[PDB]
């Protein structure tokens, strides 16, 4: 057991980037590119 | 999460309230926000601190100010702002554009018409964003109508009503429309502009008002057009009898003042009981003087001159109308106070307005629209058309359309329907409305200000609905009402399973009289990432003064004898400074009516709103930029994309308690 | 503006503001007689 | 400074008061000064807390009718020691002569007349 002193770090800001299933935020240039855009999963799929 | 809501454009020397919200936790941690310049490293304008607890539900708002700490000189004086947040769990920075546009300048002149060798009594009303007097130095420059500057004068403001010395007209005046600008002269913005014309207002004998039956001559008015010419005295009494001479003419444009004209009339009519009306057909004029008789050929103004002389005594007064052009295309349509967006499943009101050729609303014209409700996934169907008429008093046509829950966008073609307007020459304007999302969550606020506009002191209820949320259990409701680009109050409510839609009660205040805006955003907790949904709709209410200043003379009579000693009593709610001005009703020259001295205190004050449109729009970033805000959160970002008697008199400024009375 | 004979317009710029007046001088060897000033009218014309 | 994450109550001048009251103010925080009823504000007026626990104050003062120049040849009407805002005074000289310039003088905000004419002239003669 431990006593929390400092606050926990929040998640990094995902600015103007379409988030993935895991959290890798990539640019919107790859939207509906018909390939492995996120490079980790096909979560987005952009209804492409 | 850590959603920070802030106005889009900050004002220098103004109290900008910055609010912060937390997703909620069992531990209460403090937060801190600061105002830093372009150097990161190393400067700081001000530093505010807030406190979070279970009583405040982990939201708080602190006012921030921007003072003249900027570097003197340089290639750019603004270096707008860098905003930071100091919190235990989160810390982020973002730049935001600012502007020195703070306060308002109301230049009030005693007279719109000046003669050579005459004093110029003028006062400037200095104001802040919070409607405070904001005692500030102000310079006043004068510009000749030819474009050259005349004289500049500076004076310090101690009371709140900037009193200026009486200007003097040079020995060689330049007739025309002059220009008056005012600046704070050290470091500020929002320069005010006032206009006044120097002309000869020696004596208007009687006001001649030209009120035609119809604004612009149409197809039905081509064969017969009847116009009413009424002349009335300045002391509210009509003219008994007078000879009225009518003169017609055709002008190509409003800029050309001299054009050929009939030469046929010269119609002599008699004024009866202060009202006269005569029938004028356009066929004879277009056949005789125009040299070509067809309404398709002549697309140009129609100038009419009226000379009214009294048969019982030698007098003459003249009036004129700019022009009435025969246009093949009908009057144009436009939308006002109507968000061009869609809410699925909820009836979307449609408010359209019809304006004439030159910036004036039209009434009594039936209009209809054709709409096509399209499905999100597959084929569509045609929605049943609806037809209605526009009222002359309201000026805006009202329409309501109910759409299914599976509609994405809608297109409506509003066209006019009239017996004289053909199908080839018709007014049609197509538009498109796009609905609001990755989490499929939506938000809506109702009643679209059709109450109609409300007063101050009565509580209003607004229904919200989180249709298709990410999760059925919602933490809390968050809504913020803003006005003049500032957050006046921040609301909060709880969500229960009692019903699907909850009504929130929002108290109205005196500071929101000109206009207001409200936005309702709720955050959800996603299994991987979060996404919040917001929505906003315009807020239009009535115009009630806070001071409640009313002027009334102690003697109560319809008519007063010349030279009678009268007393004027001022009645205010709180202590305030008054600025009295006794302007004659005859000083208003023809001058296209000589509209009014100001006539606009709230309408010109509405310019403080940063965003445009009524409300609603695309994803949270676009709708917050349209509402005039910029948000900071983890989920989403925001993209910037000698006697007697000369006029005028009674130019004084006095202190007024709850009841003050003066004698003159 | 198009200067009179001998030209010699000082502080030559591309565009003059409305109301600003520019003084013209005579080219050597000549001398300015009369009123030598060109004031910008509201429209594109000059006082001359 | 770790990839990121006092001054006492400032005294107020005569006839003035501070908008925000507090025991301790953080370094860099600014305070706004106000004046009471019947007085005007001339100055910055903002005072700034420095790192040395001191308050940086600019040339600020708290300012707001009196008897005229009282020439032996002129006579005031009405003759009162103190004048209130909104009243006018009719100054004139002895018989056979009339005051040159404006005959009536109005009491302004405070210590302010529209013309002052401090010992300038009342009347030589009006022929």
């Amino acid at each position: 057991s431990c006593e929390p002193t400092r606050g926990c770090p929040t998640e990094e800001g995902c600015g103007e980037r379409f988030r993935c299933f895991s959290g890798q935020c990539i640019s919107k240039s790859l939207v509906c590119n018909g390939d492995s855009d996120c490079d980790e999963d096909s979560a987005d799929e952009d209804r492409c | 999460t850590y959603v920070i809501s802030a106005p889009k454009i900050f004002r220098v020397g103004a109290s900008e309230n910055i609010v912060i919200q937390v997703y909620g936790y069992t531990e209460a941690f403090d937060a801190t926000i600061s105002i830093k310049s372009y150097p990161d490293k190393k400067f700081s304008y001000s530093s505010g601190h807030v406190h979070l607890s279970s009583e405040n539900k982990f939201q708080n708002s602190a006012i921030l100010t921007i003072q003249p700490k900027q570097l003197p000189g340089g290639q750019n004086p603004v270096s707008y702002v860098y905003l930071e947040v100091v919190s235990k769990h989160f810390s982020k920075s973002k730049r935001m554009p600012i502007t020195y546009d703070n306060g308002f300048l109301f230049i009030h002149t005693d007279k719109p018409v000046y003669t050579p060798d005459q004093s110029v009594k003028v006062r400037v009303y200095s104001l802040n964003d919070d409607l405070k007097p904001a005692k500030r130095e102000t310079v006043l420059t004068f510009i000749d109508p030819e474009g050259s500057e005349v004289d500049m004068v500076e004076e310090i403001d101690h009371i709140g009503i900037i009193s200026f010395p009486d200007f003097k007209i040079p020995s060689n005046p330049r007739y025309g429309m002059w220009t008056i600008k005012a600046k704070y002269k050290e470091d500020f913005s929002t320069t005010g502009t006032a206009y006044f014309e120097v002309k000869e207002y020696v004596l208007p004998h009687f006001s001649v008002s030209i009120e035609p039956e119809y604004n612009f001559i149409g197809y039905k008015n081509f064969k017969n057009f009847e116009i009413t010419i009424k002349a009335r005295y300045f002391y509210n009494k009509v003219v008994t009898e007078a000879d009225v001479y009518i003169t017609f003419g055709i002008r190509e444009d409003l800029k050309d003042d001299q054009k050929e004209m009939m030469q046929t009339a010269m119609q002599n009519t008699m004024l009866i009981n202060g009202i006269a009306q005569v029938t004028f057909d356009s066929e004879t004029a277009v056949k005789e003087l125009s040299y070509y008789s067809l309404e398709d050929l002549n697309n140009k103004y129609l100038y009419i001159a009226v000379t009214v002389i009294e048969s019982t005594g030698g007098f003459s007064e003249e009036a004129e109308i700019p022009g009435i052009k025969y246009v093949l295309s009908p009057y144009k349509l436009n939308l006002v106070a109507t968000p061009l967006f869609l809410k699925p499943g909820i009836p979307y009101p449609i408010k359209v307005q019809v304006k004439d050729s030159l910036d004036q609303l039209v009434g009594g014209v039936p209009v209809t629209l054709n709409a096509q409700t399209i499905d999100v996934n597959q084929e569509t169907s045609d929605l049943d058309p609806s037809k209605s008429v526009t009222r002359v008093d309201d000026g805006v046509a009202s329409f309501v359309l109910n759409l299914p829950s599976g509609v994405t966008v809608l297109e409506f073609n509003v066209k006019t329907d009239a017996p004289d307007l053909p199908e080839e020459n018709q007014a049609r304007e197509g538009y498109r409305a796009i609905a609001y999302s990755l989490s499929q969550s939506y938000l809506y606020i109702d009643w679209t200000d059709n109450h109609k506009a409300l007063l101050v002191g009565e509580h209003l209820n607004i229904i919200v609905t989180p249709k298709s949320p990410y999760i059925d259990k919602i933490t809390h409701y968050n809504y913020l009402i803003l006005s003049k680009g500032k957050i006046i109050h921040f609301g909060t409510r709880e969500k229960f399973s009692d019903a699907s839609y909850q009504s929130i009660n929002i108290p109205v205040t005196q500071n929101m009289v000109p206009s207001s805006r409200l936005l309702v955003y709720y955050i959800v907790t996603g299994e991987q990432t979060a996404e919040l949904v917001s929505d906003s709709v315009w807020l239009n209410i009535e115009e009630k003064c806070g001071n409640q200043l009313q002027v009334h003379l102690s003697p109560d009579a319809d008519a007063y004898s010349p030279g009678q000693t009268v007393s004027l009593n001022m009645a205010t709610g709180m202590d305030s400074w008054v600025a009295l001005a006794a302007v004659d009703s005859a000083v208003y020259g023809v001058q296209r009516g000589a509209k009014k001295p100001l006539e606009r205190v709230f309408q010109f004050l509405e310019k403080s709103d940063l965003g445009c449109g009524a409300g609603g729009g695309l994803n949270n970033a676009n709708v917050f930029h349209l509402a005039g805000l910029t948000f900071l959160t983890n989920a989403n970002a925001d993209d910037s994309q000698r006697s007697y008697f000369p006029e005028s008199w009674l130019w004084e400024v006095h202190l007024v308690p709850r009841r003050k009375q003066l004698q003159f | 503006p198009v200067p009179p004979e001998n030209g010699f317009i000082r502080n030559e710029k591309q565009l003059y503001l409305v109301g600003e007046d520019v003084e013209i001088s005579c080219l050597t060897g000549f001398e300015t007689v009369g009123y030598q000033y060109f004031r910008c009218l509201p429209d594109g014309t000059w006082r001359q | 400074l770790l990839e990121p994450h006092f001054c006492p109550s400032p005294p107020a001048l005569k006839d003035g008061f501070v908008q925000d009251e507090g025991t301790m103010f953080p370094v860099g925080k600014n305070v706004v000064y106000t004046c009471n009823e019947g007085y005007s504000l001339i100055g910055n007026p903002v005072a700034r807390c420095g790192e040395d626990l001191r308050w940086l104050v600019g040339e600020m003062h708290c300012q707001k009718c009196v008897l005229p120049v009282l020439m032996d040849g002129i006579q005031s009407h009405p003759q009162k020691p103190f004048y209130t805002v909104g009243e006018k005074v009719t100054v004139s000289c002895s018989g056979g002569m009339s005051l040159e310039g404006p005959s009536a003088f109005l009491c302004g905000s405070s210590l302010k007349w529209s013309p002052e004419m401090k010992n300038a002239r009342c009347v030589q003669k009006e022929n």
